[PDB]
């Protein structure tokens, strides 16, 4: 298989939640929903993200019921039978941009931009990848590249031609906080973002590992203390022999 | 009880080997025994049994694999490299 | 583990069950409050509880 | 007489684990055993506890597993758990495949426990297929139309019966409904096979690394052999935990997190690893029937072991050339499996066929000829003539 | 499965061939030094496998004393394995020690279950 | 010796149903046990090739059982067998440890095959309870609710179990779900059982009518007992296609084919038939903790039978007085039925309150002094001085 | 195998009942006996007749239950009609 067909490689970057004792960066979670939202949420959507999973995580209890409340959802219809509209609750997930794939397809020049609530897990590379594809798209293809219209260069891709064009770029972003939004940034802070819609029990996941990794380890240590002690009759155990006297 | 087969082992008191005569065994009390205070250091010597006895057995056969991984693995790169593009259309074809 | 140390709490029984049980009861609460401490504090500065203090609305 | 002679049902225990006379020698090669009952307990008890959040509709099975991970109480854990320790139950597997390959477990009189065994694993990769098939990934549909569709080499009646298998006109509802139901089966039904393992090998013994009678020289089972195990039990536990909590996606397929399409098959699209070799062997047959049967025959090959060694002596321990093509076959196995990995491309078809043929003939030229020869050359090494 | 049999027909073939002998003793007397069975204190013979009805009459014809010694060796094989260590040099069976004691009793046995089976099967030639 | 004696696997079948030496004269009654393991056999069966097409949410689980009724091809019988067959595994139960009651099969040396068979009973009852809630209909869901909440009596802890049981507010999704995995699952658990009743069973072989040894004349299972044991098979078979294919909804309830209403319970619920003695038990007892303890206690009196039998001879069949009182028994358990197919209305309850003291009386006082008065009768009616 | 514990049945030739002596049994094929045609009158006097001997401990015990059921169902009949609404309100609280 060639080089573009295979995608370049994705180079490995000093994400801060990357080693056995690490958690997540917070405020980078944080960041990352703005980024999600401004940006990736008018062609993406994060189905599997329930609005009360972002509490205590990259935001309050108060501040996701009013984001929660700006978007409407479908309630029981009235006593005539009538649909009826409502605001949305902790309990609802986060809103796609489409109500169907043929509203989605139609959007983007007929191809479909895939939910994001998993995508760290579902492509090689992890963070890496979703890193390098959103801050690897050159101002032109190389040489001799023949890109389909509606289509563009991205070497991080396999085939090397996406139909997602480059999104980010400096300062579309304002962060709450006063971090500068480069476009690096910006990256850094969604697949953080991403990287914990994908696993949200990764901080908890880490920490019970801790405790179950020593526990075992002593276990382990003790168990074979404990044989050796056991066998310790039988390993050292001698033997003489004395031919018998011919006789039976 | 229904009458079973006959295999070739038996249980205790009957085991099914042969008479044993004129050996004498002997044995210690692990209690009495030094509280394994000696696994490292006494133990060095007699360690890489399993290696110096049997690695070339196994090290000679997974050097074979590797290398002849390695080899092909080498080619196939250069096939589907720009200046392998000539030979890969001649051995794929 | 020291002999001595052994024999003033256990002599020369091993441990019964009943006190194995307890023992295990009391390291879970210790032992878990010591691997959250450790590690809460090998990520400060990370931890939404961290970002909170500076962070409002 | 005691107790746990005594009653009925104590009596297979102590039977079975605490006076059962066991060789003084074995090593802990021989623990295995051991490990991979506790390996069917894990899955059983974290698969039961997982099917009670499980939908097996087609529209909800994916969408339900994601609700284990993320909703679920210690879901993930569980899941995980299941997922790792089917990889480290086909590890533990062919380990104790391999255990007996080298000491000659399969010999006579061990014979039928080792064919049980055969049929173990059999139904262990069966097992392990219907349960990935659940998940209802990319890996997973195509997985399952793949091997469903494996049948339909079956001449004049194949067709048909993958149309049964189906339920349908193609993996579908019907498909992941009743490979749930079956996934659930299949692993009572190797419990039940491995107390008729465990049947057999009780009334000859084990074996042991000398490949000579253990019957001078007995140990209880009790307090040896259990805290022995105990040792393998932990390290197992600890090795299984660092990849349950610390890296618990490294032996999957990135493509099963995304949704099962049932119009597009990703090119990047890999069996699980522990049937990477099988795979291997069948890419290596240019014709659909032959690379099927080829494939079956790779499994059904092991039973002629008993008949194909020649030796008079049992295991390899005391065998200079049989130890080196032991060997051989081993990484040739691993060999496979990192071909099934690669795209079929030179040199890797070649490759993948030589050692397909390297595999059959372990079994069917090598074990004969080199047995025969290490019969003579015990005999003219030390006679005068 | 190789009957001693057939073993020893290919095997005396050689030894009586001045030209095959020279070349295979030394080869075998190699693969029998690198099988390592004499550090454990053992003689070929006693690797053989027993579960048999040949071995088993073997067994049971070859004399006391031998028998005896046989146990012994086989116990105290187990013994060097489990600590994972060899037998001291001195302990080592040494080559002339290496003789084929039950080899004798087998083909015996092995005769004479042949011509069981021979007469067992006879056709009437009228 | 024989090829059936020396192998490993069926030395077992040759020991258990072929040489197994049987007393010349046990009648039909002691056909009962196959008839169970038959019942057992049909219900996996039928199960699993429903399981294939059944959904366990709770918002699919009564349409699922439609489609097997509806779509699915001989779905309708397997439904009905399933369902019908349930009855048939109870009434066949019933007439097995009536038997046992009868014949004094619970005395020495038998006292662990009966403990055994009644955790197998109270196993199926749950079994049962289990599979009923997998319809979700209107008695499913209720059953659910009342059942679940039986814990709800244990003091302290018992609204955090059914919380638990529950996984949730109430009988929900999550009820459902996990009340199927567990119905796959307990089934296995009794077939378990059922081996370790069989090895019971197998030490000291079975009882016979006269109550005395059968050591004298013995003959052999097969032939014999494997044709008698034919005959009650397709007399079973018979009656259950009766019902299956004739009158398949007389022993169930109207309303099950009511999807399940969280807001309604209506006026007509009644439990399953094989339930109502112990439903009337409970319902014999005006108040909530004493009345779940009566009914369980109710199943766990029979334990007390080995005990409070004084007799010095096993069995009913030369004993007027205890033949009576069985009957009486008998005939009282049918009672219980009928008074909890009733509403709690005069004089019923009396009737039941009543009853279920008989029931209690039979095991504790009418056993125990009977069986005592006879001992007496058999002394001084041929012993003179 | 491993000792087990002694029960109060063994097996063929040891099936543990006393030492018999003095009785003679003698039995016919069941291919030189009339095709199972002594079934009537043979068996339909016997019949009847070993439930002559034990119908009236099923059917006393029966006819006690069976009256008791009907006494309370035709007095529950009664006291839900019109008639029994005054010993209804009486007998009810
Ligand atoms: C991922 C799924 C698997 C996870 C669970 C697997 C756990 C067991 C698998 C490994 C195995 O079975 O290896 C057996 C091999 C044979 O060994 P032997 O019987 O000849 O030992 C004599 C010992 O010094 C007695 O020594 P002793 O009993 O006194 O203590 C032994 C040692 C045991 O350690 C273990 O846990 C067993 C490996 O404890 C220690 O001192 C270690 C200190 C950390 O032991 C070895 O020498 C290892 C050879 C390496 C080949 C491994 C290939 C795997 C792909
Ligand atoms: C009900 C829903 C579940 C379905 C399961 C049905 C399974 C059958 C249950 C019935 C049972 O266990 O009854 C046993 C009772 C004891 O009998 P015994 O051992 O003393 O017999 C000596 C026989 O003449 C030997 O006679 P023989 O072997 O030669 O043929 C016997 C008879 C057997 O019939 C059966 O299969 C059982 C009814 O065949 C016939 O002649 C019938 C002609 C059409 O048989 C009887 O004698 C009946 C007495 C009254 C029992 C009524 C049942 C209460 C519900
Ligand atoms: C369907 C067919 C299935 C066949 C599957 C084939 C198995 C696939 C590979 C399984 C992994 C483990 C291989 C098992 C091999 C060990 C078997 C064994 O029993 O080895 C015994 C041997 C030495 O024992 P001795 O008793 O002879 O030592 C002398 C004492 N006097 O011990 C040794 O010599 C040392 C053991 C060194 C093991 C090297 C294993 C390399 C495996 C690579 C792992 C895969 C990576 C992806
Ligand atoms: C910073 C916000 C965004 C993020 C993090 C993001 C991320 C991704 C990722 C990871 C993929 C999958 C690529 C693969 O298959 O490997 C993708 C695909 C895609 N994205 Fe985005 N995206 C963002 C914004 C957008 C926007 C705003 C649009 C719509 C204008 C868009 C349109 C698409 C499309 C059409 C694809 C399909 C590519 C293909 O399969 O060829 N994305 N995006
Ligand atoms: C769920 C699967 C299995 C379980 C639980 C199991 C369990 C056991 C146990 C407890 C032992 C005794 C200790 C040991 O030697 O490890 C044993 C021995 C053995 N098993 Fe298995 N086994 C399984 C699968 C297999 C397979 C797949 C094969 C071969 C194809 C096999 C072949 C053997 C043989 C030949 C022995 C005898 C080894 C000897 O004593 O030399 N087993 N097994
Ligand atoms: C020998 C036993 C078993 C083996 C080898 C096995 C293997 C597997 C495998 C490989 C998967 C896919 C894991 C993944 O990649 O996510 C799976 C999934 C599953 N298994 Fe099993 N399994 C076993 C027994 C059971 C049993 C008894 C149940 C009980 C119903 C069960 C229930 C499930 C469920 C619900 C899933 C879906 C969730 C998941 O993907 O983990 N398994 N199993
Ligand atoms: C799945 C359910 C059950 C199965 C498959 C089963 C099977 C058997 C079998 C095959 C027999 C021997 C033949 C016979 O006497 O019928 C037997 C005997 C017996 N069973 Fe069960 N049984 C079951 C449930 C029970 C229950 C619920 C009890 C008691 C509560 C019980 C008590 C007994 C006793 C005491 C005997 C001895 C009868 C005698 O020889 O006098 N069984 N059973
Ligand atoms: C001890 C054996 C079993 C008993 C006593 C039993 C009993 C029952 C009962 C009473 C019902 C309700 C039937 C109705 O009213 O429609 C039922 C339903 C069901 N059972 Fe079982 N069952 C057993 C074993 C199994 C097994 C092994 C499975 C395997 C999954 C299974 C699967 C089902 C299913 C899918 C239903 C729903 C369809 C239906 O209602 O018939 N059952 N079972
Ligand atoms: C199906 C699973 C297969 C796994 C096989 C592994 C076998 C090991 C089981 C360990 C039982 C040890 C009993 C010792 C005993 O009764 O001796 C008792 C003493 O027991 C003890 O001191 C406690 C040892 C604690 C061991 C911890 C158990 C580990 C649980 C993890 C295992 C999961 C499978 C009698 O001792 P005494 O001989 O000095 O009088
Ligand atoms: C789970 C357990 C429930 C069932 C318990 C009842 C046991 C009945 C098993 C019947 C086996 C009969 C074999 C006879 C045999 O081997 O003798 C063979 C002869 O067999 C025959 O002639 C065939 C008889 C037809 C058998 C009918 C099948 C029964 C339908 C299945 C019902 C069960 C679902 C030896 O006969 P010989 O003694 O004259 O040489
Ligand atoms: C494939 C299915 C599994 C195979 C079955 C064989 C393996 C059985 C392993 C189970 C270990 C559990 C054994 C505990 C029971 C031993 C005590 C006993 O039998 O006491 C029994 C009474 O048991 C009972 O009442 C109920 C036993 C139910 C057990 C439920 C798990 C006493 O029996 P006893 O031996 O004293 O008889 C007197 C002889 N003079
Ligand atoms: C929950 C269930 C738990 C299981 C309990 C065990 C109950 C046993 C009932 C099984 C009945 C089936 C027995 C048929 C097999 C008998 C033939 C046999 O053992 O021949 C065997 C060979 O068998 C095999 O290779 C495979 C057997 C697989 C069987 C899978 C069903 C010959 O064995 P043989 O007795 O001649 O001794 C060999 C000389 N050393
Ligand atoms: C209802 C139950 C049924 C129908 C059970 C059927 C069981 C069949 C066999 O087990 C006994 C079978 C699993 C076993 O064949 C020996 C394996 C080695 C098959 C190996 C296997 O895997 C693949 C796989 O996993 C894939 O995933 C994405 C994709 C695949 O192609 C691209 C394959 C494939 O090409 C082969 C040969
Ligand atoms: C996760 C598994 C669990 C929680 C298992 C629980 C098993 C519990 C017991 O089995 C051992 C239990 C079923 C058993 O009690 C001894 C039965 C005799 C209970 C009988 C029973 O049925 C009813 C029923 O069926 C109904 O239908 C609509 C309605 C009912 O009231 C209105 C009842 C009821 O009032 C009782 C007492």
């Amino acid at each position: 298989m060639t080089a573009a067909e295979h995608g370049l490689h994705a180079p490995a970057y000093a994400w801060s939640h990357n080693g056995p004792f690490e958690t997540f960066d917070h405020a980078s979670i944080r960041r990352g929903y703005q980024v999600y939202r401004e940006v990736c949420a008018a062609c993406h959507s994060l189905d599997r993200v329930a609005w009360r999973t972002l509490v205590g995580v990259s935001h309050t209890n108060e501040e996701v019921r009013n984001m929660a409340e700006e978007f409407e959802y479908d309630d029981e219809p009235d006593e005539q039978g009538n649909p009826k509209k409502r605001p949305g609750k902790l309990s609802d997930y986060i809103p796609g941009p489409y109500p169907n794939e043929q509203a989605a397809r139609a959007a983007n020049q007929g191809a479909l931009p895939p939910d994001l609530s998993l995508i760290v897990k579902a492509r090689h590379g992890g963070c890496d990848y979703i890193f390098s594809l959103l801050t690897g798209y050159p101002d032109e293809p190389p040489a001799g590249v023949a890109l389909p219209p509606g289509s563009n260069y991205n070497p991080y891709f396999p085939g090397g031609s996406i139909a997602m064009a480059r999104v980010l770029f400096d300062d579309m972003v304002e962060y709450e906080d006063g971090t500068p939004a480069t476009t690096s940034q910006m990256a850094k802070d969604v697949t953080t973002f991403l990287n914990w819609c994908a696993e949200p029990e990764h901080d908890e996941r880490k920490r019970l590992g801790l405790k179950t990794v020593i526990i075992l380890s002593s276990l382990y240590l003790l168990s074979i203390w404990v044989k050796k002690f056991k066998w310790a009759g039988i390993k050292t155990r001698k033997f003489v022999f004395n031919p018998p006297k011919p006789r039976k | 009880g229904p009458p079973s087969g006959k295999t070739y082992m038996g249980w205790w008191g009957h085991m099914g080997g042969p008479k044993q005569k004129g050996i004498t065994s002997y044995a210690v009390s692990p209690y009495a025994q030094k509280p394994l205070q000696g696994i490292f250091h006494n133990a060095v010597f007699n360690s890489f049994r399993r290696f110096k006895s049997q690695f070339l057995y196994v090290l000679i056969p997974a050097g074979i694999y590797w290398y002849w991984w390695k080899n092909g693995n080498e080619y196939n790169e250069f096939l589907y490299s720009k200046a392998g593009r000539e030979e890969l259309e001649r051995v794929n074809v | 583990s020291f002999s001595s140390l052994y024999k003033t709490f256990f002599k020369r029984n091993a441990v019964f069950v009943g006190t194995i049980f307890a023992g295990a009861f009391v390291f879970q609460t210790v032992f878990d409050t010591a691997i959250t401490s450790w590690y809460e504090n090998h990520n400060k500065g990370k931890l939404w509880k961290d970002v909170k203090a500076r962070i409002a609305a | 007489m005691a107790f746990r002679k005594s009653n009925v049902y104590l009596s297979l225990v102590n039977s079975y684990i605490i006076d059962s006379p066991q060789p003084s020698s074995i090593n802990y090669w021989w623990n295995m055993g051991s490990l991979l009952g506790l390996c069917l307990v894990i899955q059983i008890v974290t698969g039961i506890f997982m099917a009670m959040h499980y939908s097996s509709n087609i529209e909800l099975a994916f969408s339900s597993v994601e609700h284990i991970m993320r909703d679920v109480h210690n879901g993930y854990i569980l899941r995980y758990l299941h997922a790792n320790g089917a990889s480290f139950f086909f590890m533990v597997m062919f380990m104790h495949m391999a255990k007996g390959l080298y000491y000659g477990s399969y010999r006579s009189p061990r014979v039928t426990l080792w064919n049980v065994g055969v049929i173990i694993f059999i139904l262990t990769i069966a097992t392990a297929f219907l349960g990935y098939c659940c998940v209802y990934g990319q890996m997973s549909h195509w997985g399952a139309t793949v091997i469903t569709n494996l049948f339909s080499a079956i001449p004049f009646v194949g067709n048909d019966i993958v149309s049964w298998l189906w339920g349908g006109f193609s993996v579908s509802n019907p498909t992941i409904q009743r490979f749930f139901a079956l996934h659930y089966l299949v692993p009572f039904i190797i419990a039940a096979m491995v107390i008729m393992h465990l049947m057999a090998l009780h009334i000859h013994g084990s074996s042991n690394p000398l490949g000579i009678t253990g019957n001078l020289d007995r140990i209880p089972m009790h307090s040896y052999f259990i805290f022995k195990d105990l040792v393998t039990v932990f390290l197992f536990m600890l090795i299984l935990a660092l990849f349950v909590f610390y890296s618990p996606n490294t032996l999957g397929h990135p493509d099963n997190y995304i949704p099962g399409n049932p119009l597009v098959t990703p090119a990047s699209i890999v069996p699980e690893w522990y049937l990477l070799p099988f795979y291997a062997i069948l890419r290596s047959i240019p014709d659909k029937l032959l690379g099927v049967i080829t494939m079956f025959a790779a499994i059904l090959v092991l039973l002629v072991l008993p008949f194909t060694d020649r030796s008079v002596v049992r295991g390899n321990t005391f065998k200079v050339l049989s130890k080196f093509f032991f060997f051989i076959f081993v990484f040739n196995f691993v060999l496979l499996g990192q071909i099934g990995a690669c795209h079929v491309e030179v040199p890797y078809v070649l490759m993948g066929q030589i050692a397909t043929f390297i595999y059959f003939a372990y079994f069917l030229i090598i074990v004969p000829v080199i047995s025969t020869i290490e019969n003579v050359l015990f005999y003219i090494g030390r006679v005068n003539k | 499965p190789q009957s001693f049999t057939s073993i020893a027909r290919i095997g005396d073939y050689i030894l009586k061939s001045p030209v095959l002998s020279k070349l295979c003793v030394p080869v075998a007397n190699q693969f029998i030094n690198l099988a390592g069975y004499k550090k454990l204190g053992l003689k070929f013979d006693d690797l053989i496998a027993e579960e048999n009805p040949i071995m088993q009459t073997a067994l049971r014809r070859l004399p006391e004393d031998e028998s005896y010694a046989r146990a012994y060796r086989i116990i105290r094989a187990h013994q060097t394995e489990l600590t994972h260590h060899l037998l001291p040099r001195n302990e080592w069976i040494k080559a002339q020690e290496d003789v084929p004691y039950l080899l004798p009793y087998i083909l015996e046995a092995e005769a004479a279950a042949k011509e069981k089976d021979e007469l067992d099967n006879i056709e009437v030639s009228k």
